[PDB]
């Protein structure tokens, strides 16, 4: 029948979030609390439009919020965060149970600085 | 590097099997007021090596009436499955991490049954046939009871993953939780490994060496190695399942030492039982499981289904 | 992949052991050595004649109970459902029917070997 | 006496130490000194694939962080 | 009652395995209907977030739906926290 | 359709042609009957797993259960026939004629 | 690609050819066990680990009974093997030749049988891109036998109990 | 067999058939067939003898093969549609497999040999249950899936059934084999009308069941299993022979008896669809069935065969057990032709 429409490679371009899964899992609860609104908007768009091509701008905003959140962490609590996600990265299952001290230090740092 | 890991899993197991033969001979000797091997090497340490060399330099014969293809395949199947059973065991890290590590064990054991049947049938002798059919009955009874007991105990766990078993037993022991199932499991493992009082497939007193009567030299040694590897593997599985050692992710050698000590304790208990008790009759073995273990096993399965629900202690799925 | 490599390694090691066993030693074969074993005398019949099985009914019951346990195996995942009451009822129903089968056979003498 | 059984048990224990310790050492060697990643589910597998993609060396265990985002 | 006691004493002297089996099975059938923690188990199973909680489109007439995860509105797991 | 489905259907056809062509033993035909249900199990689970029909995953288990019931029934009939005639040969089931 | 599923399917067909050529119930059971293990492998590749291991375990248990029964009921002086008989070898060779012909035709061109149309391409091609998360869809669907499928449990349990009654009644004699 | 076990097995057979009839899922239909077969085997083997064992073995083999083919058809249909509901089948190959399996279950030619063999093997009560109920279930499935039935395959098997039933019945001299071949012919008639009017299929099913119940219960009452055994019944109870003769006339399709109604309605319905050669051939071939019914009627009622000397003691004694609904079956199988337009109620 018809020809499918695909976005060009120019408007699929965005600043990638090049942290690892351990880094993301360490700053996951704070990220979910801070960047909730763009992510909820993107998820509502994705579930209503049922089309990746119709929610690209919301994805751009999601990436922008993630980058802003990580820059804000990097400016204030880089050392406790590095210790925390270094502890998380050791575990094969990436367990929160084994890194409660480093998590406590990171939570104290982000509660005072931010 | 994975091939190096496979070799590091295989070769130490075979060495442990040889020295388990030595240890069993000496333990039985001291329980029978003898000494056991102490001449061949220092405290008889070279005895397994001497026996292995003798068996593999002796002549193997194929009986004139035997079916040669399944006469050869049976020891190959036995030893291959004996070596394969070790790959999902966490010590504390499995060589192969399976989502369903327990069903793999059950399936491979049920397959390893057929080595006895095919070696007995392919030998084409009456004593071999009698041993094979004794194996058939034994597998019937122990298989049904083993499956139900494993279902219950793993129902206390949450999944069929042995690393999850370690995490479950982080605080106390499954043997403290479920000691009746532990007793029935130990008896079923004896019946499964064909150990006394259930050594009926190869019963020297009734049958002249049972199913492997016609086997000589190397092919006999393969059956011996497979049986002893199965003994150690089943004791290791029992230790992981009921005697959970503490795990420290940064120093995993502590779990390995604890696991090895518990496995050795269970294996020496197997040898102790063999020294202590008479032999069953295989009809009485069938009547023991079905008429005694199976009712209690079903009742305990119902109890262990209901207990997490009635107390709000259902384990996590992952 | 890794499991296939492991199976290949185990099979190859066992086959090499068989090959060494059958090719290293000196062999001397004659009709008397390779004759079937029956305690020093010749076998009267053949080992391929029919061999009566006194537990033929327990074997069929084993087939049925084996598939009962196949039904019971997915219970650990069934405990994560929201319909806990329905799950518990059906699990106990299956176990009670298994117990009923065992009781019926036991009382009707299905567990007794043929004479 | 009964303590002459111990050297055989010692050898058997030493043999049973090798598999677990060897597996632990090889897991740490081929995963950058860390535990081998357990991927029992598609989510964990996708995390591993993303870690491989972002590393730039086609190895998931090479972990990148804030120094890489900026 | 006397017949029941005689039967039970005979069974306990002849088939203790069967007596124990029936006692365990009967307790397993009966106890869940009397336990107050069955509802707690159901609630714990319902509280596990296996999949993503897709948000709702706000019509301006949803006072019981939180606008943020940390808002007071929405289900609370404080009961499970101290359990 | 992939070639895997072709091979599974071919295996079913082979097992069906095996059942319909008796030789002497009733046991061999029973084994052919058990192969047909194995191929049915494999085909059903391949179709269901590919399509992510989640609630249909329990169907192959029920299929196996009734395969077991059929195998039990056939073995019972085989032991009765062997008791009557001394062998499981199908040539002895000739008392009744069309 | 690696054609692992295709190779396993071919071995599956080979085992079926064996036990359907019907040498003798011992080797019929051997071929059926091989086919069961290979089918376990096929469905493991396609995704169902529980289903594969379960069918393998069920057939391992079932063939154990068949061995004991063929020792007692279905044995003769010289059990037949594939090369022992002209009919058995003929049927085995016919099945192998048919499988080879169809495999070759499918690999060389998109083979449309007189029954169904088959395309020679990737079993990896036919797969789905999407993924689940933190649970197994197969495990959850099978576990739904108790929450959903109350009717199925009832009819299955009734059938099993009546099966025990039936096997006891058939073998009564008298 | 214990009476409790026997009645629970009968109830299990009926439950399997009812599950087949009430299910909307192909898996549940297959489960019903399996449950029916499993509980039906011991009923055949109720009176243990080598003939009963052989009949049960043949029945099991045939029904297991048919169930396997049926499940293959179900799975093939699921492959091409993803539908488990029993409706029009979406694949012609799956439909052909389903038709073959259901025909093998019903005994339509060329899948008919097991019918006379098993019926001769089993007792009169078991044969009654077999014919009646085991025809009752697969025909309901066929009626559900009728709109996708291949007319050529269905009508070919139907005409084959009519011809084979007539010829086999011509040769037979045993009462149970006569009943089996008559059953094959009647199944032929029903499945011939099936692709045009399932209502007429149901009407023929009901009339056939009534006539078969009356006939089998008369045989059970008279304790006759051969022609010569039935030739002694005029000297013990001449009423039973007369009722049997009227029932045989009804089964042969003679007006104004109740056996004429299904043939009449089916001929009319097929003629509405511009079928003439098929109804004419079907009507002419039924003369074979009428011939061997009349041959049976000559021996038992219209002529007096020699008797024996112990018939005097039999005269002195009286029949104890009372057949349930035998007078009602006799009347319904012979005198309900003026009530033909109730097939609309049947609709
Ligand atoms: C996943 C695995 C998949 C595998 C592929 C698929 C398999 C599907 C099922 C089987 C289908 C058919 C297989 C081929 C049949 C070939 C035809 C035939 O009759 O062969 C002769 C032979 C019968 O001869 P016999 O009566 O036993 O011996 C007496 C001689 O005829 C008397 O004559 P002789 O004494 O003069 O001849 C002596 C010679 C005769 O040697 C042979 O006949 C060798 C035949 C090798 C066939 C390999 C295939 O034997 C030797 O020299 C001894 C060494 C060779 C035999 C032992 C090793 C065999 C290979 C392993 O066939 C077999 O025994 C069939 C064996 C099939 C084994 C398959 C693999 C089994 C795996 C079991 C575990 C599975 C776990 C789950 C997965
Ligand atoms: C609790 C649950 C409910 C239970 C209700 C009471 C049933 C159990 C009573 C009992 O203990 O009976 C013992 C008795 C077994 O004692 P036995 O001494 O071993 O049997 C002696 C023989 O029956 C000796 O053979 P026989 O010559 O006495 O034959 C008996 C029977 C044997 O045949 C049958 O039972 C035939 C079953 C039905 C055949 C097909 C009928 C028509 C279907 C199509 C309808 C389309 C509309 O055949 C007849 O009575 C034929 C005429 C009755 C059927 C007329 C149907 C018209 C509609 O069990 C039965 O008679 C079974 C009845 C099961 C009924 C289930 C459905 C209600
Ligand atoms: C390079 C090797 C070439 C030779 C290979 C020979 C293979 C022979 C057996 C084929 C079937 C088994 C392998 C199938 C393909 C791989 C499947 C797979 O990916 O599994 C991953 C799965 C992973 O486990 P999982 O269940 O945890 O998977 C879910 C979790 N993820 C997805 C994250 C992995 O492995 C298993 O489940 C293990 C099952 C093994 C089943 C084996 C059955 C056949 C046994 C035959 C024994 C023969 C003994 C020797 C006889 C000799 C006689 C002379
Ligand atoms: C009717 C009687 C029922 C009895 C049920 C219990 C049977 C116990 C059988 C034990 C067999 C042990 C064989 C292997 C021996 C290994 C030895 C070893 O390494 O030990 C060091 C090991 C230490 O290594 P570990 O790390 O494995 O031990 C702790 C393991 N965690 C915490 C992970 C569960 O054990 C100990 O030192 C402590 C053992 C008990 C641990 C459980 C918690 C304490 C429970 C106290 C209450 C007990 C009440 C019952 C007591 C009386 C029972 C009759
Ligand atoms: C522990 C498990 C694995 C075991 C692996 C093997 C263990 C043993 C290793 C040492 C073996 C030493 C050689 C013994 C050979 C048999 C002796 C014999 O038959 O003598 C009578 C025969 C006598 O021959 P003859 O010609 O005098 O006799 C003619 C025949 N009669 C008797 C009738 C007169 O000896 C030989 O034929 C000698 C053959 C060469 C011997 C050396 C070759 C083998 C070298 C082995 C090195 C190790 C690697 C390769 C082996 C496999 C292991 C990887
Ligand atoms: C605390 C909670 C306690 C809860 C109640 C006790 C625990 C559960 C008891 C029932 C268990 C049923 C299955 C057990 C297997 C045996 C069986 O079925 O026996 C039936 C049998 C049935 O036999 P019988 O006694 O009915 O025999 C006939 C008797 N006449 C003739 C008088 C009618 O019971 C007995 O034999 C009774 C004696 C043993 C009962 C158990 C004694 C110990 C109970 C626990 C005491 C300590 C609890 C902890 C307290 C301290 C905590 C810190
Ligand atoms: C669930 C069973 C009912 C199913 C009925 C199906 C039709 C009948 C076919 C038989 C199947 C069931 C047969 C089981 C009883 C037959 C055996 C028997 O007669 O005796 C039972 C025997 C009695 O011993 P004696 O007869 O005295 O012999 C010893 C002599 N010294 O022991 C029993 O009573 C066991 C009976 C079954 C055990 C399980 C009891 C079930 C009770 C739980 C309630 C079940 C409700 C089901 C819903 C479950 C919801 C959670
Ligand atoms: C098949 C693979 C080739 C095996 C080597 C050649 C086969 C052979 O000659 O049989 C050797 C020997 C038996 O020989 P005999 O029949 O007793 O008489 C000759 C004594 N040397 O059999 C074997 O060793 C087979 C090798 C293991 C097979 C591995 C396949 C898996
Ligand atoms: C305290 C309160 C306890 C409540 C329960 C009290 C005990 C209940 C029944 C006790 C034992 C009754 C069984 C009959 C008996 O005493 O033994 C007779 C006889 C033993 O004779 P044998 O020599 O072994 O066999 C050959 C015979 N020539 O036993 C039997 O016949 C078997 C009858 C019972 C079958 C058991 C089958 C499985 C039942 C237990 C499964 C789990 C329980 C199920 C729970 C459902 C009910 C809640
Ligand atoms: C809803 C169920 C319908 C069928 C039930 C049949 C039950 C009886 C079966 C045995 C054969 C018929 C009876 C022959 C006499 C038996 C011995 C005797 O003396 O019986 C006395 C009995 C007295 O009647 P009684 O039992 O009191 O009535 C029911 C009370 N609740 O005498 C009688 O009962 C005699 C009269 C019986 C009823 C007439 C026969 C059936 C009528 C059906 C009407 C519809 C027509 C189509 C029928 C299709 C097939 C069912």
């Amino acid at each position: 029948p018809g020809i499918v429409e695909l976005p060009t490679l120019e408007d699929l371009k965005v600043q990638e979030v090049k942290v690892s899964s351990s880094v993301l899992k360490a700053a996951a609860h704070h990220y979910g609390a801070q960047c909730d609104k763009p992510n909820k908007e993107f998820m509502l768009c994705r579930w209503e439009e049922k089309d990746p091509r119709r929610c690209l701008e919301e994805g751009k905003l999601v990436n922008q919020c993630a980058l802003d959140f990580f820059r804000q962490i990097k400016r204030h609590c880089a050392e406790p965060f590095t210790e925390y996600w270094t502890c998380i990265d050791y575990s094969g299952l990436q367990l929160f149970r084994h890194c409660r001290k480093q998590q406590a230090k990171f939570d104290e740092c982000v509660l005072d600085k931010l | 590097m994975f091939m190096i890991n496979i070799l590091s899993l295989i070769i130490p197991i075979l060495l442990a099997v040889a020295f388990l033969t030595l240890v069993e001979r000496k333990v039985l000797g001291y329980m029978q007021l003898r000494k056991g091997p102490n001449v061949v090497g220092p405290y008889g340490l070279l005895q397994p090596i001497a026996d292995a060399l003798k068996l593999f330099t002796k002549e193997p014969l194929r009986p004139a009436t035997s079916s040669i293809s399944m006469f050869i395949i049976a020891p190959i199947l036995a030893l291959s499955l004996a070596l394969t059973m070790w790959v999902p065991l966490p010590m504390p890290y499995p060589l192969i991490n399976m989502n369903l590590g327990v069903l793999f064990m059950l399936a491979m054991s049920s397959l390893a049954v057929y080595s006895i049947l095919w070696s007995g049938w392919a030998s084409n002798s009456k004593y071999a046939l009698i041993g094979a059919l004794r194996a058939v009955a034994q597998t019937i009874s122990y298989e049904v009871t083993l499956a139900i007991i494993l279902l219950s105990v793993l129902l206390m766990n949450g999944s069929y993953t042995l690393s999850t078993l370690i995490t479950t037993q982080e605080h106390i022991w499954m043997i403290f939780t479920s000691w009746p199932l532990a007793m029935m499991w130990f008896i079923s493992t004896l019946a499964e490994t064909n150990r006394a009082p259930f050594d009926l497939t190869e019963g020297e007193s009734e049958l002249v060496s049972g199913f492997n009567v016609e086997y000589a030299a190397g092919p006999f040694a393969m059956f011996f190695m497979a049986e002893y590897a199965n003994i150690i593997m089943m004791n290791a599985f029992t230790a992981i399942l009921f005697l959970g050692a503490s795990h420290d992710p940064h120093t995993p050698e502590l779990y390995t030492i604890n696991f090895v000590l518990k496995t050795l304790a269970l294996t020496i208990t197997f040898l102790w039982i063999r020294a202590s008790y008479p032999r069953f009759r295989y009809d009485q073995l069938m009547h023991l499981l079905w008429k005694s273990f199976l009712p209690l096993t079903l009742a305990l399965c119902m109890w262990h289904i209901s207990l997490p629900i009635m107390t709000a202690s259902i384990p996590p799925q992952s | 992949m890794n499991i296939m490599l492991t199976l290949l390694t185990n099979v190859t090691l066992a086959s090499l052991l068989v090959l060494i066993a059958f090719w290293l030693p000196q062999l001397n074969a004659y009709s008397e050595k390779t004759s079937p074993y029956e305690c020093g005398f010749d076998p009267m019949g053949s080992a391929r004649l029919p061999f009566s099985m006194k537990f033929f009914l327990v074997a069929i019951t084993f087939l049925l109970f084996d598939l009962e346990i196949a039904l019971l195996l997915p219970l650990p995942w069934a405990s994560q459902t929201n319909n806990l009451k329905t799950m518990l009822t059906m699990a106990l129903f299956l176990l009670i029917l298994l117990a009923a089968s065992l009781a019926y056979e036991w009382t009707q003498k299905g567990l007794e070997w043929a004479e | 006496m009964w303590f002459e059984i111990l050297p055989g048990i010692a050898v058997m224990a030493a043999c049973l130490f090798i598999p677990g310790m060897a597996t632990a050492h090889i897991h740490k060697f081929t995963n950058g000194g860390k535990e081998k990643r357990v991927a029992h589910f598609s989510y964990q597998w996708n995390l591993m694939e993303r870690d491989r993609c972002i590393s730039g060396v086609n190895r998931y265990h090479v972990t990148k962080g804030l120094e890489n985002i900026d | 009652a006397g017949r029941i006691a005689s039967f039970l004493k005979n069974a306990w002297a002849k088939e203790p395995v069967l007596v124990a089996s029936f006692a365990i099975g009967g307790l397993a059938i009966i106890l869940p209907s009397l336990s107050p923690y069955t509802n707690y188990a159901i609630r714990i199973n319902r509280a596990t977030p296996y999949n993503y909680p897709v948000p709702l489109r706000d019509d301006g007439n949803m006072p019981d739906v939180p606008s943020h995860p940390q808002d007071p509105q929405g289900p609370s797991l404080e009961w499970l926290k101290n359990l | 359709m992939p070639l895997v489905y072709m091979n599974i259907i071919m295996a079913f056809a082979i097992a069906l042609a095996g059942l319909l062509m008796y030789r002497s033993h009733l046991m061999s035909s029973l084994l052919c009957l058990e192969g047909m249900m194995l191929s049915l199990f494999i085909m059903s689970t391949l179709i269901i797993l590919n399509t992510h029909f989640t609630l249909a995953n329990m169907m192959p288990i029920i299929l196996l259960v009734f395969a077991a019931c059929e195998a039990a029934l056939g073995l019972s009939l085989l032991v009765m026939v062997s008791n009557t005639y001394g062998t499981d040969y199908v040539q002895n089931l000739n008392l009744l004629q069309c | 690609t690696m054609y692992i599923a295709f190779i396993l399917s071919t071995i599956f067909v080979i085992g079926f050819v064996g036990f359907s050529s019907k040498p003798s119930p011992i080797y019929g059971g051997l071929g059926l066990i091989v086919s069961g293990g290979v089918g376990c492998g096929i469905v493991l590749n396609f995704g169902g680990s529980f289903l594969g291991l379960m069918v393998f375990l069920i057939y391992l248990g079932g063939m154990l009974v068949v061995f004991g029964y063929t020792t007692a009921m279905a044995t003769e002086m010289y059990p037949e093997v594939w090369v022992s008989n002209k009919t058995v070898f003929g049927a085995f060779v016919s099945g192998l030749m048919m499988e080879f012909c169809m495999v070759y035709y499918a690999l060389k061109e998109e083979e449309v049988e007189i029954i169904f149309k088959f395309n020679g391409l990737g079993d990896w091609v036919i797969y789905d891109t999407g993924d689940s998360g933190f649970f197994s869809e197969e495990a959850m669907g099978i576990a739904a036998l108790y929450s959903y499928g109350t009717w199925l449990v009832i009819v299955t349990g009734w059938s099993l109990l009546i099966g025990v009654v039936v096997i006891m009644e058939i073998t009564r004699g008298n | 067999m214990n009476p409790i076990i026997y009645t629970t097995l009968i109830m299990t057979v009926m439950s399997g058939t009812m599950l087949v009839m009430i299910s909307s899922h192909w898996l549940l239909i297959w489960i019903g067939f399996e449950m029916n077969l499993l509980a039906m085997i011991p009923v055949l083997m109720k009176n243990f003898n080598p003939r009963a064992t052989e009949a049960a073995t043949k029945y099991f083999l045939t029904q297991a093969t048919a169930s396997m083919m049926l499940m293959m058809a179900i799975i093939i249909n699921l492959l091409y549609s993803g539908q488990w509901t029993i409706t029009k089948m979406f694949n012609p190959v799956a439909m052909t497999m389903m038709t073959m399996a259901l025909a093998m279950k019903l005994g339509l030619s060329p899948f008919h040999f097991w019918v006379p063999e098993v019926t001769q093997g089993i007792s009169l009560q078991a044969g009654l249950l077999l014919l009646t109920w085991q025809k009752l279930a697969p025909l309901s499935v066929l009626c559900q899936i009728s709109q996708s039935i291949n007319p050529n395959l269905m009508l070919t098997m139907a005409m084959l059934s009519i011809l084979i039933g007539g010829w086999g019945g011509l040769n037979q001299t045993q009462l149970r084999k006569i009943m089996a071949y008559s059953s094959i012919a009647h199944m032929g008639w029903m499945t011939a009308v099936l692709p045009y009017n399932t209502t007429m299929t149901i009407l023929n099913l009901l009339i056939y069941i009534t006539m078969t119940l009356a006939m089998f219960m008369l045989l059970i009452h008279s304790s006759a299993t051969t022609t010569l055994s039935l030739s002694h019944t005029w000297n013990k109870m001449p009423v039973i022979t007369s009722l049997m003769m009227v029932t045989l006339l009804s089964m042969g399709g003679l007006p104004p008896l109740s056996g004429f109604m299904p043939k009449w309605m089916i001929i009319q319905e097929m003629t509405k669809n511009e079928s003439i050669i098929m109804p004419t051939l079907m009507a002419m071939t039924a003369l074979l069935n009428l011939y061997f019914y009349m041959r049976l009627a000559y021996s038992s009622s219209l002529t007096m065969f020699p008797s024996t000397n112990n018939m005097k003691m039999k005269w002195q004694f009286e029949h104890t057990k009372q057949m349930k609904l035998l007078p009602t079956m006799i009347v319904l199988s012979t005198l309900v032709l003026p009530m033909t337009p109730a097939l609309s109620s049947l609709n």
